């Protein structure tokens, strides 16, 4: 009956369920028209559940891109924000095309910026690339950092095999059963 | 209403021991089900006393009274495959007991554990220890740097290190650490850059550095 | 043992590295 | 060393560092002007040192 | 029934709820409307409430980002007032990239801000990080080192492996029991 | 009851009250709406509390930062006037994560500015850093300098360990008892 | 009664009641509403109390800062205003960063201005400093200066040990009995 | 309304022991439950008088009486596992005391504890005390510079260590100060700036020589 | 409403003693407890007399007391582990008092102190007492001097300390003040900055230090 | 009303003593003390006879007295750690007064302070209280400089000195002016910057300064 967090959006409330019913500690996502969702947790699952919330920093800020901090709407626009606003739509497609593959389910890959090259007759560094992924369980992993380093080398200017780091895992047990009412 | 009821539907990552001293062990298996068993009794369902006991944190536990009564012992890893009859591995090179004093110790392991019927002690040999670790990192092909010391070893495996091997490196310590414990040898992969980065350098017991082409510096033999 | 180490040497600091042994 | 010694000037645009001790000099110069490459001459009141 | 912070915000009660439940005292989250949310406690906890507010610094401040000093709704934007928006938003991506890694909660990237180096002949520095993480406990957290390391290094231009600091720990030990009224 | 403070904020109540509750005198905090609050402590606990307002100079004046000289409601701002405000977001942000450390209730860290050296031709001078913390007890607090000035090598562009200083200090005894009233 | 001071404000009236109570004499602080406080001894206390307001200089002056007489409310400003803007703002955080110390009670912090090294070409001078402070008794004076010429040589550019000066004393013996009224 | 009732809901974490002085004294295991343990007793819902004891607390506590009156005493920790009789270690080669002095020692201090029972008194050798340590210090593969000098050894860990090898030291540190404590065996962990870490070297003539070890250091240049 | 019910509700942190002279003496620890105690008695809450005594302030008491009927006396501490029977710390290679004037010296301690009921005066050794400042010094690993002079020593440290060698400096000086006093042997850090950071120099018996390439500095031993 | 009453709460502050000229004196320590009790005496509140005295005035009101009616003489300070019998500390090496003639300065020290029953007249040594300024300023590690003459020593500090052999300075002479007072040994205290400022002087029975490359100044020989 005790609320916690009021006011969410969809995929907030979407989160808070799901940390908080993997800890054996159910919820109740209640909607409120306008002001958005709440959630809700019994009496003796407070104190958990309030040191859940501040564990795992919930609720979850939304996902900042570099392509929000120079608009397109803008009066004006600056090359250095030309060429951030290109390399920060680039680095959202290749993780958009990293999830295609086989067994993938996220990924978020990051290109290093160069900015200060654009002024003087330097020639720019080269470009280094970096990359998460997260596979599901039963596929040999160990071979599969082979064909990551060998889709996004040619996906760019020259790079180099030591200038790309794929950092990938396996995802968690599954969670099916439900957690159960506190019987009082 | 009884224990094993008041849990999740899936009565199998749960085993219920009864104890010696009026108690009920719940033996979970990582730490997530440990935190999911502790959430029942936390929130006060069962009028009952009540434990929940897991392999890593019951390791550490007769840990802790093992170096304080019995100081200066040589062991690896007690083994929790069998809850009912934990398996004491001991090394066989390195201790000077006899058999009536491995009785004792037998004894008085037995009353830290209630739930426990009979505390098994073996004892093994202390160079399959090495042997088994020397041989996984060598499957791998993982540069490696062996050091050998008085009670205990230890390997060295530095330098710029790509992602495969990165990842074929933590998952044989895993799996080696899961089995034999961290107590005898002790992996050490440390992921750093080339010493003396783009320096040239002139090696063997009169070494100097060129920091420039006009410039020497003289540190310790390279 | 001893040795030289060149990267990217000049060809006169590396002859005379050399001049020692 | 008991002798004053001079030093030309292309042979003055090297540079030394480390931590050092004279405890034989005239065996120290051999070594230090092999391996930095140099020669040198003592003709009984100075030496002199050029590369 | 008394009363020791009033007019707080959502996020705030939770972290002053998460610490008075710590030290075995119960507070009371009582909604206002309009005017935020207000916190009571008990008469005997009282003196104990205070010593905490006073000790942890209570309520928390909001967190600062580099990109709030600089805004991007201005009407000019000097060069120097761009490449800190950049870096602001560099910084907050790699660190929501780090909590997608497995056993981290919690983590905070910090960049090193070079903007006076860049119009002049000279050349410019290098660019060193730091980090900071909170892992789930149970984890061989001194192998886990080399892998932040690693994902760190090749999202820039060029580091080195002892450019970048990473200093992690443990998270603590759960609180899961209430706390317990007075027995008055 | 006679009065001593009124028209006080929230955040200076929770001051006075914890300063003068350390001395075994106790207060009353009243809120009167729009004009804040007001403190009252008893006939013969007031010729003690006099005192220890003058002490400790209560009510303490909200903390200073650089950014609140350099206002960003300008049209144009100097070079001066804009390192003066990314340095001051920098130092605030490095003590809200030195703040999430294990062991640490509050820090405060301080840089060194420059600002003359970019009127000029000569290059600026390396950056120093300075900072001090407050401990839970029972810490060894010799080896957490090694954490601290590890974090803090590498967050910047060149410092050495020579121009960083840590003076860090363990928290003081708890005041969990009630005061007790004067019996007349 | 007859009245000593009539108009002084809240921080006013605390200091010249906690002078008075010093001295084996009692006041009464009887508000007004909008025109201030007013404070009244008794009959035979009035020779007394006038000598002690003319020798402590009662009442008190509000204490200056060097940001005060640079306000920001011109259209633009001199660089000497941006620069002595400045540096009274970090003797006021140094100030506020003193009183954190464990045993600290009050304390100042002096800098050295410059105003004319960056309009001429000759370099600018050293920084020099110098601090006041008052320590809790029953501690050792000795060994607390080498804390504070250790945290403050390295919050500036390059100042030496012989540019910084730390005058500190212990607070004075407690007053904690009512002053007691004149029987006639 | 005993005791046991008014704390959480868990009775596991807390152990109640009757004194001897007709008090009760609450043994909790870190700082984070003394402070549980100590907000009942300081609300007042508890009738009779109670204390909270703490293994670090009771530790300095008698640490103060000891070097008041029995100064130069060498001895190490005292350990809580079993709180009714704690053992007391204390060094062998550096004491000159007989039986009925032992004995005189485990009745004075049985007085200060009025929950212990007996006090056990162990002498423990004195070179286990510091090969413990440099085995231990061996095994991590820190760079360390050992000073052996009378009364008691200290181990200096100085120079440009890496994120790998603080957490390393620093967690070894802490695992042993809690099995000996610090009064015999000191580490000296401190951050420099030289790539050479705490080794220094001169060269003329011959080749070099192994500097003697004194607080100045290089600033390295590399 | 007796006195010891008075203060607080943690009855363990004070301890009240009965006095000779018909008062009661209220022993704290610390100057947190003492201006805790003191505002009981300060407000007037109790009828009969009581005090607020300390470790520190009542051995500077009868320090003031010992240097005006017992001038050129050399003593180090005054231990109050059990305050009833208080413990005399004096020193044995420094005086030539008899076996006589050692209960002289008790028994008008004991006029003194009327919550006491005996002092037990001990001899301590002045060679354990900078024997241990020294070997405490070592275990550290910091920089000192060592001046040896008739009644007291002392050790200077100087240099460029840093922040983990100025920190275990005062842990092990307000360490030792707890147990022998400052009245024989006194710790001096002064801390100074380095002339020699970027200079090359050369040290042992002609010692020289080169500011620049053509500047010379001879130093004065 | 009596006046014990008629002052603070805490009656061990002040110490009332009956006179013999039928006035009742008042002991304070301090100069807020002697304040915060003349205050009382001069509002009114009190019917008969008082004073209030002192110990640094009631010292500086016979030393009018002596200089007057005893003049040469040797002395340090009269000490009132016990009020009713006062000790005075005379010097014994600098005179010439017998046994009678210090009983009639007893008797005559006596009849000044009407409070007080026997003055105590005590012969204090001479190199004792110059030895102990010596080495009170040799523990402190204090650079000084002793000048000797007939009836009075001089220490001269002098220099720049830094910022914690101020604090140790004022810290030793406020201890000793206490016991012994400044009749005899004066310390001087004289903070100043360094003499020949910028100059490269040649010192000793020829001296110049150097003022510039080329300016040659004589005055005394530096």
């Amino acid at each position: 009956d005790k609320d916690l967090l009021k006011g969410l959006d969809q995929e907030q409330a979407n989160e808070v369920i799901a940390v908080l019913q993997m800890h054996n500690i159910e919820a109740n996502k209640i909607d409120s028209g306008k002001l958005g969702y709440s959630i809700t947790v019994a009496e003796p699952d407070f104190t958990a559940a309030v040191y859940w919330i501040k564990t795992y920093q919930l609720p979850p800020r939304p996902r900042v891109e570099i392509a929000q901090m120079f608009p397109a709407d803008s009066l004006v626009s600056s090359p250095r924000a030309e060429k951030a606003r290109l390399y920060s739509a680039i680095e959202q497609r290749l993780e958009q095309s990293l999830q295609t593959m086989e067994g993938v389910l996220s990924a978020r890959v990051h290109i290093s910026y160069d900015i200060d090259a654009g002024e003087n007759g330097r020639p720019p560094k080269p470009v280094h690339l970096s990359a998460l992924a997260v596979y599901e369980r039963g596929s040999p992993l160990a071979h599969q950092i082979s064909d990551i380093k060998r889709f996004l080398k040619n996906s760019f200017a020259d790079v180099d095999y030591d200038n790309i780091s794929v950092v990938l895992s396996e995802r968690s047990d599954a969670q099916l059963q439900a957690p159960g009412t506190p019987v009082k | 209403a009884e224990l094993d009821s008041l849990l999740g539907q899936e009565k199998e990552r749960f085993q219920v021991l009864p104890g010696r001293d009026k108690m009920l062990y719940v033996a979970a298996q990582n730490e997530r089900d440990t935190l999911w068993a502790r959430q029942v009794l936390a929130r006060g369902d069962y009028d009952k006393n009540a434990r929940v006991i897991n392999e890593n944190e019951e390791n550490k536990r007769i840990s802790i009274w093992l170096d304080t009564y019995y100081p200066q012992l040589a062991y690896y890893r007690i083994h929790f495959d069998e809850p009912r009859k934990p398996v004491f591995w001991l090394s066989r090179q390195r201790n000077t007991m006899s058999k009536k004093e491995l009785e004792v110790l037998s004894q008085k392991l037995r009353a830290l554990m209630p739930y426990a019927d009979s505390v098994n002690i073996t004892l093994m040999d202390d160079v399959t220890a090495a042997g088994q670790a020397e041989a996984g990192l060598k499957q791998q092909a993982l540069p490696y740097s062996r050091r050998n010391h008085k009670g205990g070893v230890t390997f060295v495996i530095q330098g710029a290190l790509d992602d495969v091997e990165i990842l074929r490196a933590r998952q044989f310590v895993d799996s080696y650490y899961r089995t034999w414990g961290g107590r005898y040898v002790q992996f050490a992969i440390e992921l750093k850059d080339d010493w003396l980065k783009g320096r040239s350098f002139q090696y063997g017991a009169e070494g100097y550095i060129k920091m420039s082409p006009g410039h020497w510096y003289f540190p310790s033999p390279l | 043992g001893s040795g030289f180490v060149a990267k990217d040497d000049s060809l006169r600091t590396f002859f005379d590295a050399m001049a020692l042994q | 060393l008991k002798e004053p010694v001079i030093v030309s000037k292309m042979a003055a645009r090297k540079k030394i560092t480390g931590n050092f001790e004279f405890h034989d000099p005239n065996a120290l110069l051999e070594k230090l002007s092999l391996q930095l490459g140099l020669i040198w001459y003592f003709d009984g009141q100075a030496i002199y040192i050029y590369d």
